[PDB]
């Protein structure tokens, strides 16, 4: 991909206590065209992790179906071994590099949550293949606007619980839906703990416009 | 073949013990007679 | 062009106009854009002709191969993606936007979307080509679920009237087809059939 | 047949026939015996894995694989043959689900599976597999289904089967069941009584049942049969070898 | 006498004798025996020598930080499956940095071996191999012969006079999962010691050792290495 | 009848790699010494005729200046191995900086061992094995070593070793009278001594040929007069 | 999986025969009868149709093929050999006429279609086709009638037979036979020195005849081949 046609804007996520959670909204636009929305920019990879992506959703597709296939070509086996999180980030890393390096790259950039082995694990990979692990991340503008926010927080309390994650989640949700002019107020968010890879449907955010009255 | 068949089978009935017949020491014969049929290439030669 | 595809319960029902461009020219002012991938599977055309006719042609290919191996009247699904796998992997070749709609003994009636970047997915209504972004409204205002077949194509034939008199690449004459289990029903709405709209005077 | 028409697929017999293909058949016969079979909600696969040594582990050597997430594989013969073509049925399954979208349908993973085989039955550069194998799946499109493919690349449909030794004894056994209304459940005990019928304690040693599920039991993924269920089905089968 | 020269024909019997006459190339190598606990897996070989004045032979093979490998057969080819194994264990850091299973390296190797074997001209791979590793299922000890098929064995021995050595690990099974490491190569050194007449005997000159386990990188211990192994062993007498 | 090149006998080893092995035992006989003071390498040229300059026989040859490679049985054959092998060290050298290990160079020569085959490979590639036996003599951080290779493509490191027609004599010589605490000038001479005992012609300075390769001595290939003066010594 | 052998299957015997071309020319010298005419104003080609049973369709398959619209092909021997020549002869027919823009001459078509034949007496892995071919053309005022045989070999005919009693036929053309016949005296004798071996009734369904004049080369219909069988 050289020119991206339909894309998903900002894509969050943040460990917490035994979990990490990642959100994003339901929107594919086209340019400034929020034509498609209603689709999902969040996929389960297999139950210890999930996937969520920010650009192309073309090249979303594609990582989705190659995602898949592999898990299910390894499930097969059955030999009690099964990809860690870090293991479909590293993967994830390599792929993104390669389309790089051939200058035909895959226009994404995508958040990596799991849990496995009692550790929580957050991951970014870039369409240039720059990757890297931290406690929150959020892709686009998120790394603007909500980042701040979630790091504002982490450096304060760096162990947080699955409802104060929740919570911290909608408020950057919230903000990106005031700021960011190609996000949408729908959107979902999924969970990975050791009960498994758990994805809610459409959520709204409440919205507050008194300021709309303090013109004059 | 066929006959065998019969025979064969009865040596299922006589075997183990039931002199009344059924119909399993029936197929069992069948296959059993049927599968070293196996053993024999070309059994057939029209004239001229 | 103004491409568009409603499903409704026992099917699915699509439209097109019939202008085909090349520059303000009209090199074809009665276009057929719907066009037959299988016996109950349509695809709805937009973006470069060359290159949607010639998708559409091997998609028939694969997925007629594909149905006489299995025996069974294909999925919709199928054609979907066989027009997906073509139209991502030559993405930067190829500009076409394709509706893959048709009914499905399986799911019934269904319709998908695959705009030019070459992803898929399934809409209760679609619309695509220049004129679309002009009924993004109308469609958005009028859609109800559960509308009947009747309703759809009277749905259909009003927002392809008004794409038609908004968008200069988009005219002509409206093509619909309602697809059911009952087979294919086109009909064609010209001159005086196409809905008006009382224009401001004064 | 030192005469020269026996050493090649690329060579019929003066009587019409491919003599390697028969031979890799032979190989077939040779082997362990492997049933399955198919009732109104699923496909049961069993196996008889005989022990050759005790230095073996338990679940060494499995005959039944996982081609798809929908299809099972139970196999007889050559072991290395049947490996490779069950990865050659992965990658089939796995080229369908990227090109078309769906999970494979499982008569058509039969004959490209089997025209797969087929092919290595017309030239002298390869030889035919010996390797015989069944292939089970369900859906609640489709419904159950159970397919064999032999050496030659013939592939049929079954509500019942088996391969190796103890196939004719094994069809026998089979015939007395009423699999059509019968349920999985109800059909792994007479599975695993069919192999404990069929084995021949005497020429052969001990032995390791294999079991395999895929029906509405398990929405549609084939799975091995869980430890409990096994042993049940064996307790029964012991129990009814006693008569 | 026409079904010998070639792996692509069966023969009216339903072998395939290129086969055969293939993995009894395993047996012409000095024997090696593989044994594990229940956290470690052990690879006890007996070397080998042309003449006195010649080196012995090396038997066990480092593959990756968790897989050793013992070969019996023709060398090349075991050089050749264990480049392969190596790239196949690089590959898989490379990309997905995380071990790679035993298993899958196995089933590689069967995939691998299986091809000759059904085209005209080639010819299988002249080598058998026990694989001791460990992952996250735990100690494994694999064997690969050259008709392309594999076990996954609780001990095993390959080579020339490893029926002794199967007997042996065959009795003494149910000690094993629960020896600690010293006791474990003690009965694989025992299990490859019963492979010899009575005149000659353990060495650190014929002997090498290879551990890998939970706490423990795959080592090999040769020449003086070995020596506290074997200085702690009774001295079995005829 | 005819089998391919790549064909198991019942008792399992390749025919045209024991065939190989056979073609050694026509070879002239080479000997070899490992010393702590460096590694000697004697071959006799088995010159046929008084016309022919027995200067350009050179079964010894230098891989790199601190390894060298004593050849027996098929020489045409030995030169493209010998080729392989000093670009291989040479390739070592450009990558790491280093020079290569007698071991590592051996391993890479070995590395062609079974590279042949008739369909499913190259238009170019190997018809049959070689038909040549070598002896790498080097010295490295592991000190002097020598190793020996056969078509089998198995190599090892030895002490003192001998290749050739006369290989069995020669080494069994060998075995009566090596240490690991002889001097270079005792292998030279044993090596002489043994080599005369199974020579046919009788020896002299430009009969057989002759090299060592000490820890501060890159490889050297003694002279005619440097040959006399061991000669001498009889 | 698969290649293709390497090494010809056609090699010479130590008399210096190639013993493969004669054993295929006794392949044509067992097909049905062939026999062909060059009469100064075309020519005209003639073979037996002769089915095995009512059921067989003799309007479905045909033995006399054009190859251009001026050049036209019989055969004798094997079938499946001659329906690959002719696929291969309208292919090279038509190359030729892609690059001169003028249909291709008789000669040079035969020379190509030769040169095809004789390929598969040296490439790897195959037998020769078991076929021999009259080619019939019309070009430069003159008619041409060409003979190929499986080595790849050409002659030139004024008049010829192939396949069953090639040489009865042969001599009764030396005799019955000269120039100056228009090609309406020409289908008689072909007609005629056809009707020397087929064993029956002669019927307009049991035979196929193709004519080449300078109008083009094309087949007579059965009607027309009954008028003419009326004598």
């Amino acid at each position: 991909t050289q020119n991206p046609m339909v894309t998903g804007t900002s894509v969050l996520g943040v460990k917490f206590e035994g979990g990490v959670v990642i959100a994003a909204d339901m929107l594919g636009s086209y340019g400034s065209l929020a034509r498609f929305r209603n689709i999902s920019r969040i996929m389960r990879v297999n139950n210890s992790t999930m996937l969520g992506a920010s650009g192309d959703y073309a090249d979303f597709q594609y990582l989705k179906q190659v995602l898949g296939q592999m898990v299910i070509d390894e499930e097969l086996l059955g030999d009690g071994h099964s990809y860690s999180p870090r293991a479909i980030h590293s993967w994830l890393t390599r792929a993104m590099y390669s389309r790089r390096s051939k200058m035909n790259p895959l226009w994404n950039t995508m958040v990596i949550g799991g849990y496995a082995d009692g550790e929580s694990f957050l991951g970014y990979v870039d369409m240039l293949g720059v990757a890297y692990e931290a406690p929150s991340l959020a892709t686009g503008y998120g790394a603007y606007l909500a980042q701040p926010l979630l790091r504002e927080v982490l450096e304060k309390q760096p162990v947080l619980s699955q409802t104060e994650a929740r919570d911290l989640v909608e408020r950057c949700m919230r903000v990106l839906y005031y700021r960011d002019a190609r996000s949408y107020n729908r959107f979902q968010i999924a969970t990975v703990t050791e009960k498994g890879v758990e994805i809610e449907g459409p959520l709204s955010t409440e919205t507050n416009w008194d300021i709309a009255h303090m013109i004059s | 073949d066929l006959r065998n068949v019969c025979t064969e089978a009865g040596m299922f009935a006589i075997r183990a013990d039931h002199d009344f017949v059924v119909q399993e020491d029936f197929m069992k014969a069948v296959r059993k007679v049927a599968d070293s049929k196996k053993l024999e290439s070309k059994l057939d030669y029209k004239p001229v | 062009t103004t491409i568009m595809a409603v499903q409704f319960d026992g099917g699915v029902v699509l439209g097109a106009d019939s202008r085909t461009t090349t520059g303000s020219y009209i090199a074809n002012r009665v276009t057929d854009k719907l066009t037959p991938i299988h016996d109950r599977i349509f695809c709805c055309r937009s973006g470069s002709a060359a290159d949607t006719q010639a998708v559409a042609d091997a998609v028939t290919y694969q997925l007629g191969f594909h149905s006489i191996e299995l025996n069974e009247p294909p999925l919709v699904h199928t054609a979907a993606s066989l027009f997906k796998e073509m139209c991502y992997r030559y993405r930067e070749d190829l500009m076409a936007g394709i509706i893959i709609a048709g009914w499905d003994p399986q799911e019934g009636g269904q319709v998908y979307s695959v705009p030019m970047g070459g992803m898929m997915v399934r809409q209760s209504f679609a619309i695509g080509g220049s004129g679309s972004s002009y009924i993004y409204g109308y469609v958005d205002a009028t859609y109800r679920e559960g509308m009947t077949k009747e309703e759809c194509l009277q749905f259909t034939a009003n927002a392809l009237a008004l794409a038609m008199e908004r968008d200069g690449s988009s005219g002509g004459v409206i093509r619909l087809a309602a697809i059911a289990e009952s087979g294919v029903e086109r009909q064609v709405l010209l001159g005086d059939q196409i809905p008006k709209f009382a224009v401001a005077t004064l | 047949i030192g005469t020269g028409y026996d050493l090649s697929a690329s060579t019929f017999s003066p009587d019409g026939r491919v003599f390697q293909v028969e031979y890799a058949m032979k190989a077939v016969e040779n082997s362990s015996t492997a049933i399955g079979i198919r009732c109104k909600d699923g496909v049961v696969f069993g196996v008889e894995k005989l022990v050759l040594s005790k230095l073996y582990e338990e679940g060494s050597n499995k005959r039944l694989f996982n081609v798809d997430r929908h299809v099972g594989m139970a196999v007889a013969g050559l072991l290395a043959d049947a490996r490779s073509l069950a990865d050659i049925a992965r990658e089939e399954a796995s080229n369908f689900r990227s090109n078309f979208g769906y999970n494979i349908p499982l008569k058509h993973l039969a004959d490209r599976v089997a025209m797969y085989v087929h092919a290595y039955t017309l030239y002298s550069a390869v030889r035919p597999f010996g390797c015989s194998f069944m292939l089970g799946s369900y859906s609640v499109n489709d419904g159950a289904q159970l397919y064999m493919i032999d050496p030659s690349g013939v592939s049929y449909g079954y509500w019942g089967c088996a391969i190796g030794k103890a196939r004719q004894a094994a069809k026998t056994e089979i015939e007395k069941l009423q699999m059509k209304e019968m349920t999985c459940r109800d059909i792994v005990k007479e599975v695993a009584k069919i192999i404990y019928i069929v084995h021949d304690e005497v020429k052969d040693k001990a032995f390791e049942l294999e079991l395999s599920w895929v029906g509405e039991l398990t929405n549609g993924r084939h799975e091995i049969v869980p430890k409990d269920i096994r042993e049940e089905a064996e307790k029964y089968a012991k129990e009814s070898l006693k008569e | 006498n026409q079904y010998d020269n070639d792996v692509t024909v069966w023969s009216p019997q339903g072998r395939i004798h290129q086969i055969e006459y293939a993995m009894e190339a395993v047996k012409q190598g000095s024997a090696t025996v593989g044994l594990k606990s229940k956290t470690h897996a052990v690879l006890v070989a007996l070397k080998r020598a042309q003449s006195e004045l010649a080196a012995h032979q090396k038997k066990i093979l480092h593959v990756d930080n968790h897989i050793g490998i013992s070969i019996a057969g023709l060398t090349a080819d075991a050089r050749l499956l264990c480049n392969f194994m190596r790239q196949e264990c690089l590959d898989s850091r490379f990309v997905f940095d995380r071990p790679l299973p035993v298993s899958r390296l196995v089933s590689l190797i069967g995939s691998k071996t299986q091809i000759p074997t059904q085209r005209y001209g080639r010819r299988p791979y002249g080598v058998g191999l026990l694989i001791a590793g460990y992952d996250d299922m735990g100690p494994h000890i694999f064997q690969t012969c050259p008709s392309a098929n594999y076990f996954d064995c609780r001990a095993m021995s390959i080579g020339a006079r490893s029926q002794s050595a199967r007997t042996y690990l065959e009795r003494h099974m149910s000690e094993f999962m629960e020896c600690n490491l010293n006791e474990l190569v003690k009965h694989g050194l025992r299990a490859l010691r019963e492979t010899l007449p009575a005149e000659q005997d353990l060495t650190t000159k014929n002997v090498s050792i290879g551990i890998v386990g939970k706490d423990l990188e795959f080592t090999i211990y040769d020449d003086d290495d070995v020596s506290p192994f074997l200085e702690g062993l009774e001295e079995r007498p005829q | 009848y005819d089998r391919g090149v790549n064909t198991f006998s019942p008792e399992g080893r390749l025919f045209q790699v024991e065939y190989a092995i056979e073609a050694i035992k026509l070879g002239s006989t080479a000997i070899g010494i490992q010393t702590s003071e460096g590694v000697c390498l004697a071959v006799e040229k088995r010159i046929t005729s008084p016309l022919m300059e027995p200067s350009s026989i050179e079964k010894i040859v230098e891989i790199d200046a601190h390894i060298g490679c004593a050849m027996s049985g098929l020489i045409a054959d030995a030169k493209t191995l010998i080729d392989k092998a000093r670009v291989e060290t040479q390739n070592h050298w450009f990558t790491y900086n280093e020079t290569m290990t007698v071991e590592s160079v051996t391993q890479a020569v070995s590395n062609l061992a079974l590279q042949f085959g008739e369909e499913d490979a190259d238009p170019g590639a190997m018809s049959r094995p070689f038909g040549v036996a070598l002896l790498f003599g080097g010295v490295d951080e592991k000190g002097p070593q020598l190793f020996h290779m056969d078509p089998s493509g198995t190599f090892v490191q030895c002490d003192a070793r001998a290749i050739g027609s006369a290989s069995e004599g020669a080494q069994s010589s060998l075995q009566e009278v090596y240490h690991k605490s002889m001097t270079l000038k005792e292998a030279i001479k044993s090596s002489l001594i043994i080599l005369k005992q199974v020579m046919e012609e009788k020896l002299n300075a430009t009969n057989i040929e002759l090299a060592t390769v000490q820890p501060g001595q890159n490889f050297h290939m003694f002279t005619k007069e440097e040959l006399e003066e061991v000669i001498k010594d009889i | 999986a698969e290649r293709g052998y390497s090494f010809s299957l056609t090699t010479f015997s130590p008399s210096g025969k190639l013993v493969q071309i004669e054993y295929a020319l006794a392949a044509v010298a067992g097909g049905a009868p062939s026999v062909g005419i060059k009469a100064a104003n075309g020519v005209v080609l003639a073979t037996e149709k002769k089915q095995k049973s009512i059921l067989y369709d003799e309007r479905s398959v045909h033995k006399v093929e054009p190859i251009t619209k001026h050049i036209g092909l019989v055969y004798s021997g094997m079938g499946p050999d001659y329906r690959v020549l002719v696929h291969r002869a309208r292919k090279l027919a038509q190359q030729y006429y892609l690059v001169y823009q003028e249909p291709i001459p008789t000669a040079q078509l035969v020379q190509r279609v030769a040169s095809v034949m004789q390929e598969y007496t040296q490439s790897g892995g195959v037998r020769p086709f078991g076929v021999s071919l009259l080619i019939c053309g019309w070009n430069e005022g003159r008619p041409y009638l060409f003979q190929s045989d499986p080595s790849g070999a050409y002659f030139a005919w004024k008049a010829t037979a192939m396949g069953k009693n090639y040489v009865n036929g042969k001599t009764f053309l030396e005799k019955r036979y000269n120039e100056d016949l228009e090609l309406e005296d020409a289908i008689h004798t072909a007609i005629l020195t056809l009707k020397e071996s087929f064993e029956g009734q002669m019927t307009e369904d049991n035979i196929e005849v193709g004519i080449c004049n300078e109008a083009g080369f094309r087949r007579l219909t059965p009607t027309e081949v009954k008028d003419y069988l009326a004598a």
